[PDB]
């Protein structure tokens, strides 16, 4: 997960 | 957006640009899409940080003048009551900004259209990122508004072991996924405008990328599905  | 191409000036009149003061000027730090004249809709963990925050509607050029801005403080920022900052894949990565001054709408600037509550997307159904974020995995920022065509990869796809597994939630939607094309920081909250009945309607809210990388094969760009919050949107605008 990587919120961007 | 990686792999993305230049979009035309009045394409996506919707997309906002979702700024920060630093220091003595601005910066762009995610999108965001108009729902109303004094409303705009982005992802919560774009509003996570204790900032001062402005919407610029009207916006192709981050670094020039394009004679058809309008800048407007942010007055009142609801984040969806169930966001997790610690949980991203839990979902509910959506908040409503109300804007201190209602907008003009024009050419440039115009309310964006939301599906109706519940909808879903057939598979690879044809959609449109746009946003100002990078241009490559640890880029920069586009100058100019970009938009990359990505196609939908339904629930039971993305949630496949070989996509992204448990990871994503039937209240999100998945868009892209080729390694060449994809959302990327700085494109956080802003729109996925999928073509449904000849009209383009904003179903995504871009939440999250693979932290290998945006443009990742089988690794599709995942939004908040927004069609799952019209309840909880209409409800925030009528309190508010
Ligand atoms: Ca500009």
């Amino acid at each position: 997960v990587e919120p961007x | 957006v990686v792999g993305g191409t230049e979009a035309q000036r009045n394409s996506w009149p919707s997309q906002i640009s979702l700024q920060y003061r630093s220091g003595s000027s601005w910066a762009h730090t995610c999108g965001g899409t108009l729902i109303r004249q004094n409303w705009v809709m982005t992802a919560a963990h774009c509003v996570d940080r204790e900032l001062t925050f402005r919407v610029v509607v009207g916006e192709h050029n981050l670094n020039q003048n394009n004679g058809t801005e309008q800048y407007v403080g942010v007055q009142k920022i609801v984040v969806h009551p169930y966001w997790n900052t610690d949980d991203v894949a839990a979902g509910y990565d959506i908040a409503l900004l109300r804007l201190a001054q209602s907008v003009t709408l024009n050419s440039y600037v115009q309310l964006g259209v939301l599906p109706r509550a519940g909808t879903i997307l057939a598979n690879n159904s044809p959609c449109y990122i746009t946003g100002w974020g990078l241009t490559r995995t640890n880029g920069q920022l586009a100058q100019t508004l970009q938009q990359a065509y990505l196609p939908t990869v339904d629930y039971a796809i993305c949630s496949s072991s070989s996509y992204w597994g448990s990871t994503v939630k039937n209240s999100m939607v998945c868009a892209g996924g080729d390694g060449v094309r994809s959302g990327c920081q700085g494109d956080s909250g802003g729109p996925l405008h999928c073509l449904v009945n000849g009209q383009y309607a904003v179903h995504g809210v871009t939440s999250f990328v693979s932290r290998l990388g945006c443009n990742v094969t089988r690794k599709p760009t995942v939004f908040t599905r927004v069609s799952a919050y019209i309840s909880w949107i209409n409800n925030v605008i009528a309190s508010n």
